[PDB]
């Protein structure tokens, strides 16, 4: 994560990837309440 | 029948096979010592301190040495010198000082250092005699200068060290011999394989800590070149 | 066979000039270093100098360094010493020697009493 | 006195360099010109022998075509099984230098020499199980070259002390000495008959002897430096010896001269070891520069190449039927070429 | 005395190695071309044995 | 850094707190719009004929919680509902700015393109290490304990590679739609895989560290009796605290997948790691204090070219780029993990250079070989 090169880009390709889905989910449920 | 046999022989094979693999870290683990010198120099002291071949067994810091001293053999020595290429190191051991022995040395040396079937093993290299080499010198008989022209235009090189107690014409003859052999070594300029001069007295214990110095030198060069990091 | 036939010497002054033949016959001469060797009366076996095979690379005894000239001829096979200044210490029984291995750097034995690689030697005599 | 003496020894060499020239009515290479050759002899590696530890140093093949000695100089004698590539026997030598090793014809009994000038010999009948020294012989003061066995009791050996000696085994002292060499005698081979064997030496000379009479009836000095090895025709008729000075020469006996020289511009590396094969058109010869070489007998042209060691080639040997080739180097392993 | 004993020893060695019955190169040559053609069938290296009837192959 | 799944546990924690709230405040009531939960925001009571602007709510990390959510009440009052259907009108444009998309965007494009060069990457190291493990096995002669400890690192290097390639797909395939009106082994065995043949191959360099260290700077170092020694440390060790993290972080966390990062949890692994790499640095610089030292003892421009070139194949071997990148002082740490990556995908390469291709005995034997086969 912090010290690993090979561990820090998975993790945070891993973190952007859940931000992105979580995101666009958020986006989705607000325009169906919407 | 035919079973039988091969059963008993992969059985025989089993065991001759665990001797060898038990046998191999006994060869790979001690070392080995070739002790060639001249008569005159004192080689038998060397043997006392530290059929025809002679063997002295012994160890240091848990390494074990096996040290071999040519005993009755014939003057011609250009065959079963050859054998001795698997051994570890070839300790030289000459006299510095009747007839001429530092000129029949130098070609032996050199003799020893040219051989394409030496190119891997190592020379250790003991100068003994420098109390007498001291002796001879300081009594005023021009010995090395009329055996060795160059002694009279010679310089003592800085970087040498010269032990307390030593004229300066003592450690001038030492270290113009010293040169001597590393020009001898040097001529050809392989780096295969190194040559280490070291001065020796009569008397003296700490030949065996720089015979084990040098053995790790030469086998620690030897895992360099086969890392080719040299 | 391989024979080496040692040729001049005799009795002669010090300070003169003297000249050495050596006829190699019965090997490839050009492939071979080859050397002299000299025993004074009453010694051991001595090494003198040598000559490689191109002739490039030469060697003295220090004792004798710059008063001796070695010269090989490969076109007539003949080896060639040339003796000026000379010494009374320098009489002795001078043995024409071949190293043995051919296509080699290194001449193990030819300083040795036994050694069958060498001439029947031509003695050489300096007395005032 | 020297004088009368050798000028007397230079004659009777010049008689007898004119009588060869006399007899030398023609050459083996002009008259086998009209003969068929060989060619390119292509043999395969199909087994190979991994026991040794330090280099392999000489090797001697057995009669029944199936055991073989070797000798390594890490103190291992191995008796080694060539069909299956079996460990039959290994011997921890009491001196780690041996320059040869000996198988005998019943078979009972294997000889080793070294650089301690004692030859050992073991007996292979175990009747306590295990292997011990049958018994060790010290009558040498140089170094130990060569051992070959004549029969169960008696057994002929070669040193460096320019002396060649046959032993009676079962008394345990020679029963007589060839001082003829002024040399280091590298080698000798005995000849099927056994009535005579001949010994290759480093002073360019190959020595037949007799052994009954204890003289050397014939010299041979083609050779221009060392004669590393030495080996017989299959007849015993004509003898080739292998030399440092990269030629093979083949020598005979009755002719009292040299026959052939084989040698390649290339090849300017020395010869350890050389072997004919059963029928004797084809001479094997381990050369020093990394391969072995087989070359046609009556051609004078090299047969094959078999490059198969990355280290010399110290000994070659082959059977007497002539199925296999086995080949020792230094870089402990063994080759069956087939 | 020991030079001229083995002086007088290489010269008897030289004598006796003289007085040996010499045969002619090209008969005694000829005996080793029949020698190695007689055995030429039989020899495995020179001529190569079946793959069955070889033991290591 | 919040899961999705954890999000969606807030938003219903958050519905059984304004369920509860309601209960406090329902009862009493007012002739103002009725306060209501939508499933975002509690809304108050809204005052007859004024726009309600109620913060965005805390619990959310995708919101601004400085901007404002709109919503009117009409002089009946309900709530106003839109045109189209009967759905609640609201305003909820402040809580979502638009910048964070096109970062995020940004940031994947740069994923993808670094994705593809450490693929390329890991891919020419898979193939030039098969190569070389086969050349290595195939001869008899190079069986060796440095060879053998060479050849431990080589399967190490595939195994890494092979880890990378089935870590990418396995992962990339768990990750499926999950929506409530991936928790599966083989992404959690994807990740024990990854953290675990990164461990081996840096303590497999710290082997070759303390093997190459140990001949140099230990007298008469033995070959045979701490080979065993060797290859147990590297592949137990690293299943020691491999399998220690596991347990730790299956206990103490156990998330959708082990792909998210925990702060306390990740230095179970990271401190052996990170002391493995200081440790191998600090046997590095011994190593090349004794071979200058040995170049020392032993003309000045051959010797330092030779001493220059040791020393960067020295670097090479042991891994000192980890340290020098690790140690380096945003645009500019996307530069440095892709010079990261692209040395640690291409340090595989190198070594089987290094070890293989510029060895010089293995060149001396595949030009025998070739030599062989060429008379034959
Ligand atoms: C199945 C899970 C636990 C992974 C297991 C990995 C380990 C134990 C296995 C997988 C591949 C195996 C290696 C395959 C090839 C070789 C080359 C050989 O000359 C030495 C052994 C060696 C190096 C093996 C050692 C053990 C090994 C590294
Ligand atoms: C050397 C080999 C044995 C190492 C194997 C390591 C991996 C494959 C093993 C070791 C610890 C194991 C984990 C231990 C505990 C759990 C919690 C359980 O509810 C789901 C499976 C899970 C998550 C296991 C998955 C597989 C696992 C991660
Ligand atoms: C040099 C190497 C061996 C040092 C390794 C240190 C490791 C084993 C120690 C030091 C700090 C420790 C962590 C300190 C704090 C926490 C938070 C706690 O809620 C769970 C355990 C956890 C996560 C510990 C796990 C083990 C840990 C990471
Ligand atoms: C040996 C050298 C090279 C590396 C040493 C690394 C280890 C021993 C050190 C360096 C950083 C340290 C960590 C720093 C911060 C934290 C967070 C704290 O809440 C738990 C302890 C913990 C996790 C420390 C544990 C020990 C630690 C991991
Ligand atoms: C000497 C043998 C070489 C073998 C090389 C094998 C390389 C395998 C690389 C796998 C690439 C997989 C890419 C997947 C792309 C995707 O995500 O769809
Ligand atoms: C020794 C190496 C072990 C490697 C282990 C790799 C485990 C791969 C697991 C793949 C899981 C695939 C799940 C598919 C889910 C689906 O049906 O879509
Ligand atoms: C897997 C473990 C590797 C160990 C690497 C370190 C080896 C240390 C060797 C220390 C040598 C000590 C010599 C003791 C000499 C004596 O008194 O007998
Ligand atoms: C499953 C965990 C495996 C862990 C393996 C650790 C093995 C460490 C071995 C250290 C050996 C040290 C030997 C030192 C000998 C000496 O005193 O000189
Ligand atoms: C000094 C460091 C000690 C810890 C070393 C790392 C091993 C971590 C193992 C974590 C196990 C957690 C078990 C929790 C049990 C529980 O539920 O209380
Ligand atoms: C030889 C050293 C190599 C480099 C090692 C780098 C170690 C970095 C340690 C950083 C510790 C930071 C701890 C943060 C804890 C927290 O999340 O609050």
């Amino acid at each position: 994560s912090l010290a690993l090169a090979d561990d820090a880009a998975f993790r945070e390709r891993a973190r952007l990837l859940a931000a992105l889905e979580r995101r666009h989910w958020l986006n989705s449920y607000m325009h169906k309440l919407l | 029948d035919q079973r039988n046999e091969e059963k008993a022989q992969r059985e025989a094979n089993k065991k001759i096979e665990k001797q060898l693999q038990k046998d191999k870290q006994v060869y790979r683990a001690t070392h080995r010592l070739l002790l060639l010198g001249a008569g005159e120099s004192g080689k038998n002291t060397i043997v006392k301190q530290m059929s025809g071949i002679f063997e002295t067994k012994f160890q240091v810091d848990k390494v074990n040495f096996h040290m071999f001293d040519v005993g009755a053999q014939r003057d011609e020595r250009r065959k079963w010198i050859q054998c001795f290429n698997d051994v570890t190191a070839i300790i030289f051991v000459v006299a510095s000082s009747q007839t001429n022995r530092l000129q029949a040395a130098l070609k032996l040396f050199d003799s020893i250092w040219n051989n394409k079937w030496l190119r891997d093993t190592s020379v250790i290299l003991f100068l003994n005699k420098q109390d007498l080499l001291a002796e001879k010198v300081l009594a005023g008989k021009s010995k090395i200068e009329d055996y060795f022209p160059e002694f009279a235009r010679y310089t003592t090189p800085e970087d040498a060290t010269p032990e307390p107690g030593e004229d300066p014409r003592v450690t001038r003859a030492k270290y113009f011999i010293r040169d001597e052999f590393l020009r001898i070594s040097t001529a050809s300029g392989d780096g295969r394989h190194y040559c280490y001069p070291h001065f020796t007295c009569a008397v003296d214990t700490e030949n065996i800590r720089r015979v084990f110095n040098d053995c790790r030198d030469i086998i620690q060069r030897m895992h360099l070149r086969q890392y080719e990091l040299l | 066979q391989v024979q080496l036939q040692e040729s001049g010497g005799g009795l002669v002054q010090p300070g003169g000039s003297l000249r050495l033949s050596c006829a190699a016959s019965g090997f490839t001469f050009s492939n071979y270093k080859m050397n002299w060797v000299r025993q004074a009366p009453g010694k051991g076996l001595e090494w003198v100098s040598d000559i490689s095979q191109s002739g490039a690379s030469i060697s003295y005894t220090g004792s004798v360094k710059g008063r001796f000239t070695i010269s090989r001829d490969n076109a007539k096979n003949t080896l060639y010493l040339q003796m000026n200044s000379l010494k009374p210490e320098d009489t002795a029984v001078y043995y024409c020697a071949r190293c043995p291995a051919p296509f080699t750097r290194d001449c193990f034995d030819v300083t040795s009493t036994t050694y069958a690689y060498r001439g029947q030697g031509t003695q050489v005599t300096v007395s005032s | 006195e020297l004088d009368q003496l050798r000028q007397e020894a230079e004659q009777l060499k010049n008689q007898i360099r004119d009588a060869r020239k006399a007899c030398a009515d023609a050459t083996l290479s002009q008259i086998t010109n009209n003969i068929d050759p060989v060619g390119r002899i292509q043999m395969r590696t199909r087994r190979t022998l991994r026991g040794h530890l330090a280099k392999i140093y000489a090797m001697h093949w057995g009669t029944d075509s199936r055991l073989l000695v070797s000798a390594s100089q890490d103190g291992k004698l191995i008796i080694w099984d060539s069909y299956t590539t079996n460990k039959v026997h290994a011997i921890p030598l009491r001196s780690s230098w041996v320059m040869t090793c000996a198988y005998a014809p019943s078979g009972n009994y294997v000889a080793c020499g070294g650089l301690d000038n004692i030859c050992s010999i073991y007996n292979l009948k175990t009747r306590e199980g295990n292997v011990r020294v049958s018994r060790e012989l010290a009558g040498h003061t140089g170094y130990l070259s060569c051992c070959r066995f004549l029969d169960d009791n008696q057994i002929v050996t070669s040193s460096g002390d320019t002396t060649c000696a046959l032993w009676d085994i079962e008394t345990g002292q020679q029963t007589t000495t060839f001082t003829g060499h002024t040399g280091d005698v590298m080698s000798l081979s005995l000849a099927p008959d056994t009535r005579l064997f001949v010994s290759g030496a480093c002073d360019a000379s190959a020595k037949l002897w007799d052994v009954r009479e204890g003289m050397c009836r014939q010299t041979f000095t083609g050779h221009e430096s060392d004669i590393n090895a030495i080996c017989f025709f299959p007849n015993g008729n004509a003898f080739a010896t292998g030399s440092d000075d990269a030629t093979c020469r083949l020598f005979d006996l009755r002719a009292d001269q040299e026959l052939m020289t084989y040698s390649h511009d290339n090849i300017i590396c020395g010869i350890t070891s050389v072997s004919f094969s059963k029928s004797g058109r084809l001479l094997l010869a381990g050369y020093d520069d990394f391969n072995c070489n087989v070359w046609d007998a009556l051609k004078a042209d090299r047969a094959g190449v078999l490059a198969g060691h990355d280290n010399r080639v110290s000994c070659l040997g082959v059977t007497d039927d002539g199925m296999a080739v086995a080949t020792g180097s230094w870089d402990s392993f063994l080759k069956i070429w087939n | 005395t020991a030079s001229i004993a083995q002086a007088r020893k290489l010269v008897e060695q030289l004598k006796m190695e003289a007085n040996i019955d010499r045969i002619k190169v090209s008969k005694a040559a000829a005996d080793l071309m029949a020698y190695c053609e007689a055995h030429a069938k039989e020899d495995p290296l020179l001529t190569p044995v079946p793959a069955s009837e070889n033991p290591f192959r | 850094t919040i899961t999705i799944e954890e999000q969606i546990v807030l938003v219903l924690k958050a519905k059984v707190q304004c369920e509860l709230n309601i209960t406090a405040q329902l009862q009493e009531g007012e002739g103002n719009c009725f306060p209501e939960w939508d499933g975002l925001i509690c809304w108050p009571r809204g005052t007859v004929g004024k726009i309600s602007a109620v913060p965005c709510p805390p619990y959310i990390y995708d919101f601004n919680h400085k901007g404002v959510a709109f919503r009117h009440c009409n002089p009946n009052g309900t709530w106003d509902f839109m045109h189209s259907l009967n759905k609640t009108w609201a305003n909820y444009s402040d809580c979502l700015r638009f910048l964070q998309p096109d970062i995020s965007i940004g940031k994947q494009e740069f994923f993808e393109r670094l994705y593809v060069m450490y693929t390329v990457g890991y891919s020419i190291s898979f193939g030039s290490l098969a190569v070389a493990i086969l050349i290595i096995g195939y001869f008899r002669r190079l069986h060796c304990t440095r060879n053998y400890i060479h050849m431990h690192l080589f399967v190490s290097f595939m195994l890494r590679a092979t880890s990378i390639f089935v870590k990418d797909r396995v992962v990339h395939a768990h990750i499926g739609v999950k929506e409530l009106e991936s928790q599966y082994i083989g992404c959690k065995i994807a990740v024990v895989m990854f953290i675990y043949f990164l461990a081996t191959n840096y303590y497999w360099i710290l082997v070759e560290g303390l093997y190459l260290h140990n001949l140099i700077f230990v007298a008469f170092f033995s070959d045979t009796k701490y080979l065993w020694g060797f290859i147990l440390i590297g592949w137990g060790f690293p299943a020691a605290f491999v399998a220690a993290w596991a347990v730790a972080r299956a206990t103490l966390a156990d998330a959708r997948c082990w792909e998210l990062s925990a702060g306390d949890i990740k230095w179970i692994y990271q401190a052996p790691i990170l002391a493995a790499i200081g440790l191998n640095f600090i046997l590095f610089l011994n190593t090349v204090r004794v071979l200058a030292t040995k170049i020392w003892e032993t003309d000045t421009r051959k010797q330092y070219r030779k001493l220059a070139k040791s020393t960067l194949v020295l670097v090479l071997v042991f891994g000192v780029h980890y340290i020098v990148f690790v140690c380096l002082p945003g645009l500019g740490w996307e530069i440095r993990m892709h010079c990261e990556l692209f040395f640690n995908s291409f340090q595989g390469f190198f070594v089987s250079i290094i070890y293989c291709y510029c060895n010089g005995e293995v060149q001396a034997e595949v030009k025998k070989m070739w030599s062989r086969w060429n008379l034959s």
